[PDB]
RNA sequence: GGAGGGGAGUGAAAGAGUACCUGAAACCGUGCGCUUACAAUCCGUCAGAGCCCUCGACGUGUCGUGGGGUGAUGGCGUGCCU
RNA sequence: UGCAUCCGGUGAAGCCGCCGAGUGAUCGAGUGGUGGAGGGUGUGGGAGUGAGAAUGCAGGCAUGAGUAGCGAUUAGGCAAGU
RNA sequence: GGCACGCGAGCUGGGUUUAGAACGUCGUGAGACAGUUCGGUCUCUAUCCGCCGCGCGCGUCAGAAGCUUGAGGAAACCUGUC
């Protein structure tokens, strides 16, 4: 098995599916190419995911003392966080429901040989 | 020049004309402006034809320019430096550089500037 | 018109799979010495230093 | 930037972190094994090739009073309640 | 719950599995994980004792769907700064 | 001639077929008349099949590129005077 380190961003105020759309672009890629892809990705959900990946890479480099050049984004996914309920008043007196969803993003980077 | 194939820029023809005039004024006053890519794409022929009018500097051409620019300081600069500067260049007074997209609405931004090589 | 029936998992997932984002293509650039990735659309802008590069 | 997190600690336990005892189901993911793009399927049931896993015996893979997962293919098959 | 016995921080209940068992509702003083304080058996006593549906109630969450819409009839642009 | 005497999630509301009012007739009366006249809200963001167009993926036993044969299918088929 390979050495690894993980980071987690909980209660990120983005919907889970929108975060997954961005996440599906950086599965199995190295940390640097994933960071560039998220930097040039035209989605607002890319900033939190890039922050999580950078935090995981820093955790791997610092606490375990792993070489950042060998880091690879092995496991990454976004779950569902607590959602808050709002009300949008509508025509003819009816009230509809609005869901303000959040998400948790988990990233596991690991050191792989060149 | 060639009219826009599709709907106008600012949402109406008059607003589009005012927008082009203001953009040309800003470009001549500063030397380079940053705006959405279609705006610069439409601004290129307008500014280049104004510069062409300024190149052959006569009272008739001055009136022709002033009927679109409306700003007298910019007109004076256009007919004093910008005009004579491009005296021996035949076309291609401006250039368009594509830059990073806007953050609020992901609009494609571009920078349009006058050439200063020669 | 309103849906007459609840969509099954298979159809929902199959149609949902088409909502995705494409990865932009990146080429290298040399600015201030260090090499970094920039989309080819912004190559000239990066070379003239018009793009903020963190 | 914060939020949040990774080390380090306190704790018997942080699979007790002031979103906190126990933490089910619906619902949403990630990884692995089988299968699926010539096909008319109340979505199961009975036969069933192949692939993967596992329990014994004998050799080097091959059977067995075996067990599992997925199942190409054939037969049958008009949801529940009032 | 009366009575009589047995188990339990050397880990009860609850929950998630494996391997099995009964003619049925079902069972496992058989075990693995989680959990942390009460349970089993025999014989009687009493039930707020068993839900799948009442256009049933409360909470949570799905399909439609990342879809409609983002609320008038004026219009915003450039440079600089934070 | 058939196909909900085709076709209102395609349109119209002239008639019929609510509530106002009048005439003739019937009923003591409230009222009534397959008798007459004026006026009188036609709601919906397309899930599935269906149809018209357009793409993505894979297949056609190496990967490609030009030019094509065509099984099969569709369109068209009117008529006058001098």
């Amino acid at each position: 098995e390979f050495p690894s380190a993980t980071a987690k961003a909980r209660y990120v105020r983005v919907s889970a599916t929108k975060a997954r759309r961005v996440i599906d672009l950086v599965r199995g890629k190295s940390v640097e190419e994933a960071l560039d892809i998220l930097r040039w990705a035209p989605q607002a959900a890319s900033e939190p995911v890039a922050k999580v990946i950078a935090s995981a890479a820093a955790n791997a480099q610092n606490n375990e003392g792993l070489d950042p050049s060998t880091l690879v984004v092995a496991t990454v996914y976004a779950d569902e966080g607590p959602t808050a309920k709002r009300i949008r008043p509508r025509a003819q007196g009816r009230a509809f429901r609005i869901r303000k969803r959040t998400s948790h993003i988990t990233v596991i980077v690991e050191s792989r040989p060149p | 020049p060639k009219p826009t194939k599709g709907p106008r820029l600012g949402g109406s023809s008059s607003h589009q004309s005012a927008l082009l005039a203001n953009l040309a004024t800003s470009l001549f006053e500063h030397g380079r402006i940053k705006t959405t890519e279609p705006k610069a794409r439409a601004l290129r022929p307008y500014a280049e034809k104004l510069i062409t009018h300024a190149k052959k500097g006569a009272l008739h051409n001055r009136r022709e320019v002033m009927k679109k620019i409306r700003d007298k300081d910019v007109v004076h600069t256009l007919f004093a430096e910008i005009g004579p500067f491009y005296a021996d260049r035949n076309g291609g007074y401006t250039r368009i550089i594509k830059v990073e997209n806007r953050k609020g609405d992901n609009a494609p931004m571009a920078v349009i500037e006058l050439v200063r090589e020669k | 018109a309103v849906p007459k029936r609840r969509m099954s998992r298979a159809n929902t997932r199959s149609r949902r799979a088409q909502w995705k984002a494409e990865a932009p293509g990146l080429v290298t650039v040399s600015v201030a010495g260090q090499q970094r990735k920039v989309p080819r659309r912004l190559l000239k802008a990066a070379r003239l230093g018009l793009v903020d590069l963190d």
